[PDB]
């Protein structure tokens, strides 16, 4: 056949890019943020009315301090979130201090390119590259409120706001008028519950989305189903009202 | 499917084409060589063929003292035919080392065969596209020689030779041996067999030989040496006086 | 470098056929033909010497091997397998059994192990069949004398007479008609040489022709006297010599 | 030795060896679970392809992973085997490390977790093998019902079935199953299970088998008869009418 | 059929190793360089391509030295190159280790000899893309070698590789003849900045910079050192002059 | 070392355990159930070196209980102790070897009758009547080889141990702190939550 | 048999300000009863204003040193330059220590 | 590199099947048929010889009927080289159970290792399956006489009555016709004879084509007993039968 | 043709190729420009950063090695992780080891032999990154540049990346100029910012958008980002 870490004419690792593709095909996963902390959403997209949907794991707590969402084959990013989290309580065992969330996404991505099978570098040893993206969204004292986007290709990028899974072009062409310096959080909520209203198959309730956040007061928390039902009502009378 | 012709296994017909191949290539040196059994002695005749100007004459040769007693021929390119006399030196001292005698001709022979024997059936290992030709004067079978090639095969001979003529140089020698009755020449030096050697390689390949035309090796009792192009000037210079 | 073939080189074709194997046996069937035959007190094993060059030394070349003092062993096919196999075999007599018993492994015991070495390069990583066929002849206190036949496979079977290789259909035919369960050792080796003389085509004399023999004990061939239950081995090649005197009796 | 990259990404994103486990699955005699209010239980259907077994001895499909949670699995048996095997094992280990058994959430999760990551080392094939893994936690009486697959990926359903016409039991499940009111009764749930089965087993007494687990580590499973009176007492729902 | 050149190890049906022989492609692609035979020592020069004035002078040294005795020189894949000398120079380390004695020159070529030829064995590797032309002093005089992809490997009186092979082979040979009693030391410099200026014609578009090195037991001392200052620009003349 | 007895009746076997946990100068507690129930039929009590001992016992125990899951089956008492004489005699040659003593009492629901098994940490295992690890026999043996009877009832076997833990608490020099006392039958195993004045 | 430590003496002392520190020693090292040097420094500025001492057995005490500055070093390649607080380093050289909880470094440090 | 012979003896067809266990199935269905009927009061397992002759020495061979344990037997169809090495690892297993638990290792147990065995050659490994399949006829005190198959897909099943290699389908046809569970092992004996009378694909059915095992329980006893029958014993057994 | 070649580097063309390699070269020439360039004092970084989005950030482009080095990247960032750590590591090694810096000369060789390993060998896969490495060591100010095929070569000036022949060809011109531009590096970097302005397009160098990295003879190799970079836009 062609190595797993071959590349193409046009110097791409064929693997890398495939695995973009099945992300493409993931749910939506959205992060937005602001001086007052960083909102990070997602499609839970059952696949039938007998799913309980609250059973659909898409947003994690890393730290106290960082959270993340992902998208794509999420069976892949278990061992990304356990390393992730590993890396996170080590770093505080080993320094008495918390992760900078930058440090945090780099360890993670430090992972990505560890695949193949005997590529001369060290001791590579997973078949594959993970075929799912991932929003980190996090605070430090060094940078403040932080949003991440890390993929299988090992690179990483810093957002403002960041749309990942089947909605995302559309989604990051809404967020790149939406967003500006000065939003709130509560802005920020209805913003991305807006952006996931419209990129959904599904009409948005507060069953088959979730949302939560990371502030430096409380952390990262996953809202409760009711705390965002709240939001979505509040965000329909405000459209509605023009 | 068709990669039964790429690596060392079976064919439809049973067949090893990487190993026929091999054969193929211990060609490729286009150079003759034969070796015949004396009364107490044991001779290797090889063609030299150093046309490019620039390289050192001296420093060409396919044969090689694997060890005090053993002496080898190659035929085939020199960089297998180096790899083989460097492993046939190395079993060759590691047999002494252990067993505490000297490896005789014919083990040294079954130990390379076997190993060649090994790249016929396991994949990652290619054959070594050569032919060995082990000779010396054993101390319980007297003068050897053993022959072995890319399938893994091996036998003794009385005399023997390699090459791309060398079905002429062997009935010259099968002809000879019918006639003589006997398995070996009846000489008692080694002078003269290495000129019964040239002479044979002379009528055999219709070629007349210069003293740099000829490579030459020479196994006795505890001693396997190599001819210089004098010592070969002396013993063709023997043979013009008597044609 | 590090051999980077850890997968099967011998696997099942869509229909069942095991590829490597047949061909292997392919290589088997060009062989040069060997028989066996075993009688009431002894077995033989025989095969030709096709001496590849009239320059070579057939003595140098031996096709039936001593595997222990009971055991010899001849094949049909690829002679290179055939010569490592034999070195497998001795070896594994030994740290398999005389390294813990004491004593020399019965006939089908040590046709076993040999049979499983061979099974073994049937499905192991990086490697293709042994392209052989043999035909092992012993000797065990509690089995008497026995006749066995090895295949690329690495299956097995007992025979009273059989053959391999080049001429075995026919070979095979024309020992079912001479053979019977009353045969005396020298019977089977007149019915060997009769049978191999069909297979040869030119010479046929003892400088031509390989046989060796499992029989009574040679306490002469011991190499030393004095403990009674030590009688010598069973097993013996027979004489270039010996074979011409029995080749005028044929 | 042997480690190359079986399961990998294909053009469009797919990683088909992953996908043609679940080909497996889909073949596989089908497997339901449903929830109770106060139990859970799992259904699964007998092939007929030959007829002539020994029924005491044939290994069957539901399986004790500890006193309290079973699993149940559509697919090839042969894997089945080693996941069982795995699980069970974890489960005294969590039991001797942690001094308390496994929820039925984790033994899930560890399931799932071998499953994904035979789907991305090399030398190996993905299970073709998708599971129901059912029970209570510790000292609880919620039941737990989850389900996983040749991915991976895992998650708890109120019912659920997979392996072949699954697709039909579903549909009968999902207008047949009220969240609002679960089968309040061990009778009524196993009943509204082998109504499912029927559905496809096509009038199967020896070919529907059933186990019922309730709190506390009390797990059992039901005989021919006991199945077989539910298939009768349901035969007559729909003659009378 | 076909394909017997798409994997390393394998024989056509014709005997060859046709990776062996796209190796020696990659050779023969590359700059000149050469090394002369004198009668106490050996020279070894090479042309290095201004690819622009970007390129700091006398910087990118190509010539290499193994123990402190032998000169290395290669035309093909750099790369390839250092790796071989790098071999070469434990292979040397660990021989004057246990025997005491700096590797003779013979024996450091079979070294460099099994390597190489090790290298055309397995598929799970690639040969060398370089020629290798190496020598210097030891117990019984001077000795120039030259290593081909293959692993085969003689000793020379003068020996060159690289796009302009044949224009050396050719001036090579020429010393060869109109020097049967041999060359000195001082003379083999200057005869090696020529051959070089002429090798030079075959790649006459961009402009180059010589380089040259010797081991001489009466000019070096036995040591391998490179030849500058005022007798590298004395055969730069030398050179320049008998080009026109 | 502490206090481990054990006899076999009629019907069923009866462990008797040293209930003090001494660390040096002090005793830390003087509740300690020495013992593990290895399956519903089987019990074990230990004694021996500090880690080991619950080390020990727990892994046995994990394994008979993964074997119960697997088979669906409660292996005999034998064939439990014949699994834990192997491991210990491996211990023995270990890099650093279990220093811990067993008795293991269970009732083989097939053949239907109580048995008692004894093994030290060489893997030293003997089937017997009624035995006891350290130097508890020293004190008790007299008096079981006197009144012990094959066909003693539960009752008249825990009398017969009052004897013992009697005697040993008039000439041993260490303050046990008492026994805790177990009875494996056919319907089980079950404590003996008054024998602190039986 | 053969002794891995030794002790080369010397003497060091810390005292923390309200609003500054100070850490010192005697510049004297010995063996023994000889004076190895009357002026070799042991109390050194391992950056991010951070002074330690790990004294007595020399060659334990300048690997221990030498180690922790590495460890800085990487810390400001890994957190962009970001300066280690004292609490971290604290920690850090915890682990450095314990890491070789069997084969110590025979020194008592100061920080 | 390598990958380029590789087969992948271990992946999933797109219909989610695995080749390599449906070739060997197709192998073993070329091999001698074997029969496995279980009665209230023994086993029986019979075996047809695929290829013979006169020259066979029947009384020193042994290709189907092999000995595991004192109380299991196994009957093989496909490989027998490959059956050997199962067979004994398997001897093998039922020893260390005996010497853990001083008990003989429950029949069930011994077939179950034996399939995981042959399932890992499916699941890793890069190698071939092994071309067998196994009719276990043993007996335990849990759940006395029992029968069980397995293949090369690791996969194993309970019968009352079975066959595994050639012609199954005929004969698991005329056993489901015949078959009673209030058989005795005499008539379980009578009724493999005669299945496999009716599906050879030989003349007659003659002994030297047969092997032939019982696990009955010697009454006059109390243990049971398994019996590999010898060429004389299936020559009178076939005559009483009615097959002469 | 080139097909059946292509598939690996333990593979050459039948004209001596390395496919897998020149694909790998290829990765350089698709990433943001990147100029390089020195005096007999100091070396000079200017590098242009890339973007994703306008709410994603700029990625950075310049790494430091060591106090007395540093390189610009242009290709597979994760490789310029993977080879900027390992130049750490060496020059980590050389000062532990011998208390000595490491020579940007030696740095150079290291590297070209590392990458060389995943150029012959089964399994490995060439390194998708172009490096402009930069030092001021015992002889003075320093400028090489890598390529994934080992290839590694000093310079006064070079750039690498999409439209690099720019300023490259600025660079080979204003060479006479540049290189002597000894104690003044405001000056240099501005005839490096010049450079890579030769081989802009799409946009013009902005506060956010430029990086400028320098070291030499009392300077600390030290990286500009932002504000830092202004006074020179």
């Amino acid at each position: 056949d062609r190595g797993v870490s071959t590349f193409s004419p046009e110097g791409r690792l064929f693997q890398v890019e495939y695995s973009l593709e099945a992300i493409k095909l993931g749910s939506t996963a959205i992060g937005i943020a602001t001086k007052e902390g960083v909102v990070l959403g997602v499609e839970k997209r059952a696949t039938s009315p007998l799913l309980e949907s609250d059973s659909i794991e898409k947003i994690v707590e890393i730290d106290r301090h960082i959270g993340c969402a992902m998208s794509g084959l999420t069976a892949d990013a278990r061992s990304m979130i356990e390393h992730a989290r590993t890396a996170a309580v080590t770093h505080n065992l080993y320094y008495d201090e918390d992760i900078n969330v930058e440090s945090l996404t780099q360890s993670v991505c430090d992972l990505a390119l560890r695949f193949g099978e005997g590529a001369s570098g060290e001791e590579r040893l997973m078949s594959r590259p993970f075929g799912v993206a991932l929003l980190i969204a996090g605070h430090d004292a060094d940078d403040g409120y932080q949003l991440f986007h890390a993929e299988p290709s090992g690179t990483f990028y810093r957002y403002n706001a960041k749309a990942i899974g089947s909605g995302s072009e559309g989604a990051q062409a809404e967020l790149l008028n939406e967003w500006h310096s000065s939003l709130t959080l509560k802005e920020a909520e209805l913003l991305v519950l807006k952006i996931l209203k419209q990129v959904m198959e599904e009409k948005l309730d507060e069953n088959n989305a979730q949302l939560s956040c990371i502030t430096k007061q409380d952390g990262f928390k996953i809202y409760d189903n009711e705390k965002t039902a709240e939001l979505i009502k509040e965000l329909k009378e405000k459209e509605a009202a023009e | 499917a068709g990669y039964d012709r790429h690596i060392t296994i079976f064919s439809p017909e049973g067949r090893l084409y990487q190993v026929e191949y091999a054969f193929k290539a211990t060609n490729q040196t286009n150079i003759n060589s034969l070796a015949v059994r004396g009364k107490d002695c044991t001779v290797v005749i090889s063609q030299k063929k150093v046309p490019d100007k620039l390289l050192d004459p001296t420093t060409v040769s396919y044969i090689f003292c694997i060890s005090r007693t053993i002496g080898m021929v190659v035929n085939g390119p020199i960089p297998d035919a180096r790899n083989a006399a460097l492993r046939a030196k190395a079993e060759a001292a590691e047999f002494r080392y252990k067993y505490g005698y000297d490896m005789p001709c014919d083990v040294l022979a079954k130990r390379m065969a076997n190993l060649s024997q090994i790249y016929t059936q396991r994949a990652y290992m290619r054959p070594l596209g050569v032919i060995l030709t082990f000779v010396s004067v054993d101390e319980e079978l007297g003068p050897s020689i053993y022959k072995t090639d890319p399938a893994g095969y091996y036998v003794g001979y009385k005399a023997t030779a390699t090459g791309p003529k060398q079905q002429e140089i062997t009935t010259n020698l099968e002809n000879h041996f019918k006639k003589s009755k006997i398995d070996h020449i009846n000489e008692e030096s080694w002078e003269k067999v290495v000129e019964f050697a040239i002479t044979h390689m002379i009528d055999a390949l219709g070629t007349e030989f210069s003293k740099n035309d000829l490579e030459v090796g020479v196994a006795t009792k505890d001693k396997f040496f190599t001819l210089s192009a004098e010592n070969i000037e002396e013993r063709l210079v023997a043979i013009a006086e008597q044609d | 470098m590090t051999d980077r073939y850890s997968f099967s080189l011998t696997t099942f074709s869509p229909s069942g056929k095991l590829g490597q194997i047949d061909y292997a046996l392919t290589a088997v069937k060009q062989g040069v033909t060997s028989l066996g035959i075993k009688a009431t007190n002894g077995v033989v094993i025989a095969t030709e010497k096709k001496s590849s060059s009239p320059l070579a030394m057939s003595e140098t070349l031996s096709k039936v091997s001593l595997l222990t003092p009971d055991i010899g062993a001849v094949y049909s096919g690829m002679g290179p397998d055939y010569r490592v196999l034999v070195d497998k075999s001795r070896k594994v007599a030994h740290t398999s059994y005389k390294r813990i018993y004491g004593e020399y492994p019965p006939t089908k015991l040590l046709v076993s192990e040999v049979a499983k070495i061979m099974q073994e390069a049937t499905q192991s990583g990086g490697v293709r069949p042994f392209g052989v066929s043999l035909l092992i002849a012993g000797h065990d206190e509690f089995n008497g004398f026995s006749l066995y036949q090895v295949d690329p496979s690495g299956s097995y079977f007992p025979w009273k007479a059989t053959a391999i290789g080049k001429g075995s259909v026919a070979a095979k035919t024309f020992l079912e008609k001479r053979w019977n369960d009353e045969l005396e050792l020298e019977d089977a080796i007149h019915i060997a040489l009769l049978t191999l003389k069909e297979s040869v085509e030119g010479e046929f004399n003892g400088d031509t022709i390989e046989l060796a023999i499992i029989g009574d004990e040679n306490p002469d061939l011991l190499g030393y006297t004095g403990i009674p239950t030590d009688k010598g081995p069973r097993f013996r090649k027979l004489t270039s010599q010996e074979i011409n005197d029995r080749l005028e009796a044929l | 030795g042997y480690d190359r990259a079986l399961s990998i990404f294909s053009p469009d994103g797919h990683i088909f060896q992953v996908e043609y486990a679940l080909e497996a699955v889909k073949r596989g005699t089908c497997a339901v679970g449903v929830k109770g209010k106060n139990c859970v239980v799992l259904g699964c259907e007998r092939r007929s392809t030959l007829k002539l077994q020994d029924t005491r001895i044939t290994p069957s499909k539901v399986s004790k992973i500890d006193s309290h949670v079973v699993l149940s699995f559509s697919g090839l048996n042969a894997d089945s085997r080693i996941l069982i095997e795995k699980a069970r094992v974890e489960a005294q280990s969590h039991r001797l490390t942690l001094e308390d058994p496994v929820t039925v959430e984790y033994l899930t999760r560890y399931v799932a977790g071998v499953q994904q990551r035979y789907t991305q080392s090399g030398g190996v094939r993905p299970f073709g093998v998708s599971t129901l893994i059912a029970g209570f936690d510790p000292r609880d009486d919620e039941p737990k019902l989850y389900q996983t697959e040749p991915s991976g990926i895992y998650s708890s359903w109120s019912a659920q079935t997979i392996g072949r016409n699954s697709k039909t039991v579903r549909e009968f499940l999902e207008k047949n199953y009220d969240r609002k009111e679960p089968p309040a009764t061990v009778e009524e749930c196993v009943k509204l299970t082998v109504r499912s089965l029927l559905e496809v087993v096509q009038t199967g007494a020896k070919n529907i088998e059933i186990t019922v687990v309730k709190p506390d580590s009390d797990i059992v499973a039901l005989s021919s008869e006991e199945i077989n009176q539910y298939v009768t007492q349901i035969e007559q729902e729909k003659q009378e009418q | 059929g076909t394909g017997y050149d798409l994997s390393n190890s394998v024989f056509s049906p014709d005997g060859r190793n046709f990776q062996v022989e796209y190796a020696v492609k990659a050779v023969e692609n590359g700059t000149t360089s050469i090394g002369i035979k004198c009668n106490d020592g050996v020279v070894f020069a090479v042309e290095k391509l201004i690819t622009s004035k970007l390129l700091v002078p006398q910087k990118n040294v190509k010539i290499q030295v193994v123990d402190r005795h032998i000169g290395c020189v290669y035309s093909g894949l750099i790369p390839d190159g250092r790796h071989l000398v790098n071999r070469g120079r434990e292979e040397a380390a660990s021989f004057k280790k246990l025997y005491k004695t700096p590797i003779p020159i013979p024996a450091f070529a079979d070294r460099l000899g099994q390597y190489v030829q090790a290298h055309t064995l397995y598929n799970s590797v690639r040969p060398f893309g370089v020629s290798t032309i190496f020598g210097g002093v030891d117990k019984n005089g001077a000795h120039l070698y030259m290593l081909e992809p293959s692993g085969s490997y003689w000793g020379y009186k003068g020996a060159a590789t690289g796009k302009g092979r044949q224009s050396a082979k050719a001036e090579l040979e020429k010393l060869v003849d109109h020097h049967p009693e041999g060359l000195s030391a001082r003379e083999a410099v200057k005869q090696a900045a020529k051959i070089i200026y002429l090798a030079h014609e075959d790649n006459k578009e961009k402009d180059f910079e010589l380089e040259i090195s010797w081991c001489s037991l009466s000019e070096t001392n036995g040591l391998h050192k490179f030849v500058k200052g005022d007798l590298l620009q004395e055969a730069i003349d030398f050179a320049q002059k008998e080009i026109n | 070392m502490d206090i481990i007895l054990g006899i076999r009746v009629q019907d069923s076997v009866i462990l008797a355990s040293s209930k003090a946990v001494t660390r040096g100068i002090s005793v830390l507690k003087d509740s300690d159930d020495k013992t593990r129930q290895l399956s519903p039929h089987t019990l074990m009590s230990f004694a021996g070196e500090a880690g080991d001992t619950v080390q020990f016992a727990e892994y046995i125990q994990a394994n008979i209980q993964l074997y119960s899951i697997r088979e669906d089956y409660e292996l005999s008492p034998q064939a439990v102790s014949s699994f834990v004489r192997q491991e210990l005699a491996k211990s023995i040659r270990s890099r650093r070897p279990y220093q811990v003593n067993v008795l293991i009492g269970g009732y083989d629901k097939k053949k239907n009758k109580p048995e008692l098994y004894q093994i030290d940490y060489l893997g030293t295992k003997v089937e017997l009547p009624y035995g006891a690890h350290g130097y508890s026999g020293f004190y008790t043996f007299s008096l079981l080889d006197h009144h012990y009877r094959p066909d003693m009832t539960t009752e008249e076997g825990l009398d017969l141990l009052k004897l013992c833990v009697q005697e040993l608490e008039k000439r041993m020099p260490m303050d046990f702190k008492g026994v805790i006392v177990k009875i494996v039958d056919k319907d089980g195993i079950r404590q003996v939550d008054d024998f602190q004045a039986q | 048999q053969f002794n891995p430590y030794g002790d080369n003496g010397g003497t060091i002392l810390g005292i923390a300000g309200e609003d500054f520190a100070v850490l010192a020693g005697d510049t004297r090292n010995i063996t023994d009863y000889s004076i190895n040097s009357r002026y070799e420094p042991k109390v050194f500025d391992c950056g991010d204003n951070i002074v330690m001492s790990a004294n007595g057995f020399a060659a334990d005490g300048d690997a221990l040193v030498k180690r922790f500055k590495n460890s800085v070093k990487w810390y400001h390649f890994d957190h962009n330059d970001k300066k280690l607080s004292i609490n971290s380093a604290a920690r850090n050289i915890q682990h450095l220590l314990y890491g070789k909880r069997f084969f110590p470094y025979y020194v008592h440090t100061i920080i | 590199g390598s990958r380029r012979y590789d087969s992948r003896t271990t992946i999933f067809s797109p219909e989610g099947r695995l080749y390599q266990v449906e070739y060997a199935l197709e192998s073993i269905s070329h091999a001698g048929t074997a029969i496995g009927i279980m009665a209230s009061d023994g086993i029986v397992l019979a075996a047809e010889r695929k290829v013979t002759s006169t020259l066979l020495e029947q009384d020193t061979s042994t290709e189907k009927l092999y000995k595991l344990n004192d109380k299991i037997a196994v009957a093989v169809a496909g490989l027998t080289a490959d059956a050997e090495i199962l067979i004994n690892t398997a001897r093998i297993h039922a020893q260390n159970y005996l010497k853990t638990y001083n008990e003989d290792i429950p029949v069930e147990i011994l077939v179950r290792r034996l399939s995981d065995i042959k399932q890992g050659y499916t699941q890793h490994g890069g190698l071939r399956p092994f071309g067998v399949s196994f009719i276990y006829a043993g007996y335990d005190d849990r759940y006395g006489y029992q029968l069980y198959t397995s293949n090369p897909s690791g996969n194993y099943t309970g019968w009352k009555a079975i066959s595994v290699g050639a012609n199954t389908s005929a004969a698991q046809t005329l056993l489901q016709m015949d078959y009673k569970d209030d058989m005795k092992v005499d008539d379980a004996i009578e009724l493999a004879l005669k299945t496999l009378s009716k599906t050879t694909d030989s003349s007659a059915l003659t002994y030297d084509r047969l092997e032939f095992a019982t696990i009955r329980k010697g009454a006059n006893d109390g243990e049971v007993y398994q019996k590999i029958f010898k060429p004389q014993e299936i020559k009178d057994i076939l005559v009483k039968t009615g097959i002469t | 043709f080139r097909n059946n070649y292509d598939g690996d580097t333990v593979t050459f063309s039948p004209t001596g190729r390395l496919f897998q390699v020149e694909y790998a070269l290829e990765a350089i020439k698709q990433g943001s420009v990147t100029v390089g360039l020195r005096s007999n004092t100091h070396a000079v970084l200017v590098a242009l950063k890339r973007n994703a989005d306008e709410l994603s950030s700029y990625q950075k482009k310049i790494i430091k090695c060591d106090e007395h080095m540093g390189l610009s990247l242009a290709g597979l960032a994760p490789d310029a992780r993977v080879l900027s750590n390992y130049l750490r590591q060496q020059c980590n090694y050389s000062s532990l080891v011998f208390n000595r810096k490491l020579a940007v000369e030696r740095a150079g060789h290291l590297l070209c032999d590392k990458a060389q390993k995943n150029t012959q060998s089964y399994g490995g896969r060439p390194y998708g990154v172009g490096l402009l490495i930069i030092g001021y060591d015992k002889s003075g100010a320093h400028l090489l540049e890598f390529q994934p095929s080992g290839n590694v070569t000093e310079l006064y000036g070079t750039a690498i990346g999409a439209r690099s022949q720019g300023a490259k060809t600025y660079l080979e011109r204003t060479l006479d100029t540049f290189i002597k531009i000894d104690g003044n590096p405001d000056e240099l970097i501005k005839a490096g910012v010049e450079a890579i302005s030769q081989s802009l397009r799409d946009e013009s160098l902005t506060v956010d958008n430029l990086s400028i990295a320098i070291v030499g003879k009392d300077t600390p190799f030290t990286i500009y980002d932002g504000e830092a970079v202004a006074k020179y836009i």
